[PDB]
RNA sequence: AAUUGCCGGGAGGGAAGCGGAUGGGGGCCGGCGAUGCGCCCCGGCCGUAUGCGGAACGGCUGGUCCGCCGCUCGG
RNA sequence: GGCCGCGCGCCUAAAGGCGUGUCCCUCGGGGCACUGCGCUGCAACGGCCUGCGGGCUCCCCAUCCGACCCGUCUUGAAACACGGACCAAGGAGUCUGACAUGCGUGCGAGUCGACGGGUUCUGAAACCUGGGAUGCGCAAGGAAGCUGACGAGCGGGAGGCCCUGGGCCGCACCGCUGGCCGACCCUGAUCUUCUGUGAAGGGUUCGAGUUGGAGCACGCCUGUCGGGACCC
């Protein structure tokens, strides 16, 4: 899995000097606009 | 680039195999245009 | 949806698709099932054969949980095995009352390895396929 | 990066003023500045409505 | 999306992965996609898909122009190349 | 996630893409992007849909190619050049980074033909059009 | 009736339209049902909310 | 005027595309239209013409179809189905395969993967068997549905066996008079 | 909008209107229609190599740009 | 009437065209031929271009030809068959329930979280959770008492494979013959709590059965039906 950076809003502080997460499986979906135009129709029904 | 050599290495010898195909056509079209001459 | 339908294709065709001679009229034919033994006795018979008549005897109050037995084949029972019980199998026991069962029916292919089963029922076949794999049945209640 | 994970830190701001700023050192203000134009009465009947 | 970084960890805790008991929504597992490379060009382009294909065919044909042939003399050559040697032996008046 | 997949997701709609006259014969479409050459709604031309692309726009012409270890980060997925020289020189710049590199070949007659255009664009703004070209 | 389909049976002979319950209160119902959970919480404070 | 029906025209109609909006599929469709216009394989063609099929002409198999029409074939040979594989408890051997299909489910590909098999898209099928070799192309039950249950001839004629379209199930329930000869007649 | 007055224009032997095709008269339009492109005396910029600064492509070689030099001459 | 893609790398000739060698053919002069690489949108000339010029899909008129008033019921309407003086605005297959086929989406021997609960700082959204049995499925048959699938072949078959037309394996589907479950009928070694069991052996009978797990939920069009139910 390869790492996601953090960025800093610290820049002169700077407790650490490394740090990265690894991507979220979630972020490897498959990217469905077919099901997401069918499901934000009946979701916005309601 | 092995993508580019790869491509070039096989329309070559796509185009040589086309003169032979042409090539052996010239000879079996002058031979039909006399078969059918006799005919 | 509105946009869809096939009204919104014939604006503009004068009879909306229902014909210029037999026109679209409130009820012709009667009302739900009407006539079904006078001019709709073909459409009932043809396809509902069996509709008019009486057949079998009554039963006042019949409440259904009197007749509530769910039922399992045998090509099922060691789908309930863990993988680690079937490993350590001597042969695992299977009480198919505590998965919602209470007869267990013979349909299927046991594996060749011995298993216990308790049922409150259980048909003749069901056994009979039972004691051929070396197992054995406990009747419960 | 886009996937734009951000440190810690800006769980604690609380100022509007401080969101503003957390935004433009994320390169992520231009979005923000965006939607802060464009923003009009919408044409139509809805306008008389509550929206 | 900007996401903090305790949202971002916890974005594997919610949502899981393809394993079974991997999350918090019971009874879900991450969609598998259809296509496991969507890369049309890398699979059109493979040695296995590339040394099974017959060679490249862009010759465009047309409908040949008519050509009379009963008068046009080139047309009525190469239809019957026998024509011309039986006008001469008909010419060919004692 | 490839081109090709990006292409189906932005084909049918896009903030870029620019739609008009309907869906009947009489539909025309453009694509307002930068590193889009011809502005044209296609797989091949797309600055949404490819990982390389090509970007002549003026500033002097800037001429910028995308790198295609840089796709997650915006920042520095664009290397860009300024180029103030003569038009040849400049054509033979574009020629370099775009068509002798095999960095989208096929694009290189897009590239020289924007430049040209982006060019002669900035000739005529420094000195205003003396002649229209009607013939 | 004109196909092969079920035999109908529509229980809609009667002024039913006089009858519909529809369910707009069904949120409303949720709330009102929390906010007097939270009301007998307090007024028996040590003592266990499930009764 | 030439004498002909609806002017010579083909009035039969057949898919050339899937009904489906999948991007997934949409790039399949891409990859296998290239693979029969430039390979010339019988079984690429068929594949293609699947992949347009509608749900109800995909039917579902399960794993006991496949152990058993794969039987002793599953070394050098890649079972091709253009649907889903679903599980079957009823069955406790399952052989390595290497199994190739639209979709599997979690139970399905867990089976294949511990038993040592491979589940494989139809995009990975394309780099091992481009023009479809050692391979085994199978369909599910298409006449395996309720729905068919109720086709073909009426329920009221004889020799059939259709199922009515009834409410409910009973002894009230379509059961007399053209069910029994005590009740008129027996159809 | 129906409908009416005035001014100007046109037509009319027991309806007029309508389709096709031209003509006569009117009203419009100039992206309604061109004036540039290759060769030559005047205005006006630099290779090759270099020091330096950044940032590329392929998978360790080679690449472009900019600002400055110091030889160079074709544009 | 509509169309505009041979010629030169040898010479002479405005240009059309001529000019080499070889073998054969006779009766004077030809014929069939050498075939090597490339490039490869037909021309000439005129008037006019800000004008009383050109064009026109616009307006009016003339002429020639053609042309009966629309809608509707009807075998048949221009009808001496009905409605319509004109104009503007409004004006008629909709919503809900139950099924059904088709299609699309998710999951799949499962599926549905629909009523509730938790939570929710934009929210009558959203999100989480309750099913080891809520509903449909996963098993019939029988009025019922009650029983309940002991695991198939064959012909044709897409596709795959082997040999050089033949052979092997054969999915779906069609067709044929069976086995098993239940209703009815027949049958009965043996065990048994004496009335139950069932080794074997069946049937021109009957089933909305089994020997293929495919279903569940949602969405849409269409069709039937209850509702004011296309409108009056
Ligand atoms: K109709
Ligand atoms: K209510
Ligand atoms: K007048
Ligand atoms: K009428
Ligand atoms: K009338
Ligand atoms: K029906
Ligand atoms: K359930
Ligand atoms: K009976
Ligand atoms: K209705
Ligand atoms: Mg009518
Ligand atoms: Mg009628
Ligand atoms: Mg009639
Ligand atoms: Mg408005
Ligand atoms: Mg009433
Ligand atoms: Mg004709
Ligand atoms: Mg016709
Ligand atoms: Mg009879
Ligand atoms: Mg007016
Ligand atoms: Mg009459
Ligand atoms: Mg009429
Ligand atoms: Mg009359
Ligand atoms: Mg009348
Ligand atoms: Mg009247
Ligand atoms: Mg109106
Ligand atoms: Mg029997
Ligand atoms: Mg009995
Ligand atoms: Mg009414």
């Amino acid at each position: 899995r390869p790492l996601v950076s953090v960025k800093a809003l610290e820049g002169d502080m700077a407790t650490d000097n490394s740090s990265s997460l690894a991507l979220a499986e979630v972020f490897r979906a498959p990217l469905r606009p077919d099901v997401v135009r069918f499901v934000h129709r009946l979701l916005s029904c309601n | 680039p092995e993508k580019v050599i790869l491509k070039r290495r096989r329309e070559e010898v796509w185009a040589a195999e086309k003169k032979q195909k042409v090539a052996a056509e010239k000879i079996k079209a002058a031979e039909n245009t006399k078969v059918i001459y006799a005919r | 949806t509105t946009r869809f339908k096939k009204n919104r294709k014939k604006r503009g065709h004068v009879s909306a698709g229902h014909g210029r001679v037999g026109k679209h009229r409130k009820h012709p034919g009667g009302r739900g099932n009407a006539g079904g033994m006078h001019h709709h006795r073909i459409l009932f018979d043809k396809y509902h054969p069996g509709y008019f008549g009486k057949v079998g005897m009554r039963y006042f109050h019949k409440l259904s949980n009197r007749f509530y037995t769910p039922t399992v084949n045998v090509e099922r029972l060691w789908s309930m095995v863990p993988s680690e019980k079937a490993a350590e199998a001597k042969a695992p026991v299977v009480d198919v009352s505590q998965f919602g069962y209470f007869k267990v029916l013979g349909k299927g292919m046991l594996p060749e390895k011995p298993i216990v089963v308790k049922a409150k029922l259980i048909s003749k076949i069901a056994e009979k396929k039972i004691k051929a794999a070396g197992g054995a049945v406990v009747l419960v209640a | 990066e886009l996937p734009l994970v951000i440190s810690d830190s800006a769980e604690s701001i609380e100022k509007t003023s401080q969101a503003i700023k957390i935004l433009k050192q994320v390169g992520a203000y231009a979005d923000a500045e965006k939607a802060k134009d464009s923003v009009g009465i919408r044409p139509g009947k809805g306008k008389m409505r509550n929206r | 999306v900007i996401w903090t970084e305790s949202a971002f960890k916890k974005l594997e805790e919610v949502y899981g992965t393809f394993e079974a008991p991997s999350l918090k929504k019971k009874g879900f597992i991450l969609p598998r996609p259809k296509m496991a490379n969507a890369d049309l060009g890398r699979i059109i382009n493979s040695d296995e898909v590339q040394s099974v294909v017959k060679p490249l065919n862009k010759e465009v044909k047309r409908r040949e122009k008519r050509k009379n042939p009963l008068k046009n003399v080139a047309a009525v050559l190469k239809l019957n190349p026998y024509f011309g040697t039986a006008r001469k032996m008909a010419t060919l008046a004692e | 996630v490839p081109g090709s997949l990006v292409w189906e997701l932005v084909k049918k709609n896009n903030c870029f893409l620019i739609k008009q006259f309907g869906n009947s014969n009489a539909k025309v479409q453009f694509s307002k992007e930068p590193n889009n050459l011809y502005n044209v709604h296609s797989y091949k031309f797309s600055g949404l849909a490819n990982s390389k692309t090509v970007a002549v726009q003026p500033s002097a012409v800037v001429l910028s190619t995308t790198k295609t270890k840089k796709q997650n980060t915006p920042a520095k997925l664009q290397h860009k050049t300024l180029m103030r020289k003569e038009f040849r020189k400049m054509a033979k710049s574009v020629k370099n980074q775009v068509c002798d590199n095999y960095y989208r070949p096929d694009l290189t007659k897009p590239a020289l033909a924007r430049l040209s255009a982006v060019y002669r664009s900035l000739q005529v703004s420094k000195s205003g059009i003396k002649k229209k070209n009607r013939q | 009736v004109k196909h092969n389909n079920v035999i109908p049976n529509g229980h809609f002979k009667k002024h039913w339209q006089n009858y519909v319950k529809t369910w707009f209160n069904q949120p409303a119902r949720k709330q009102r049902r929390r906010i007097a959970r939270q009301k007998n919480a307090v007024k028996i404070f040590p003592r266990p909310t499930s009764g | 005027g030439i004498d002909l029906v609806a002017g010579g025209r083909n009035k039969r109609t057949k898919r050339v595309a899937p009904k489906s909006d999948d991007v997934y599929l949409k790039l399949l469709v891409k990859l296998y239209r290239f693979l029969v216009r430039r390979t010339k394989s019988k079984f690429n063609a068929v594949i293609l013409k699947r992949l347009f099929m509608s749900k109800t002409n995909r039917p579902p198999l399960s794993m006991r179809r496949l152990s058993n029409f794969m039987k002793g074939k599953e070394e050098k040979n890649i079972a091709v189905v253009v649907g889903t594989i679903t599980d079957d408890m009823r069955i406790q051997e399952v052989p390595a395969m290497k199994v190739t299909a639209l979709r599997f489910t979690e139970t399905a590909r867990a089976r294949i993967i511990n038993a040592g098999g491979e589940c494989l898209t139809f995009d990975q099928l394309a780099l091992r068997a481009p023009t479809g070799e050692n391979t085994i192309l199978l369909r599910g039950p298409k006449n395996a549905r309720e729905a068919v249950r109720h086709f073909g001839k009426a329920p009221g004629v004889p020799h059939s066996h259709t199922k009515p379209y009834v409410r409910s199930k009973g002894r009230k329930f379509e059961k007399a008079r053209g069910r029994r000869n005590s009740r008129g007649f027996k159809v």
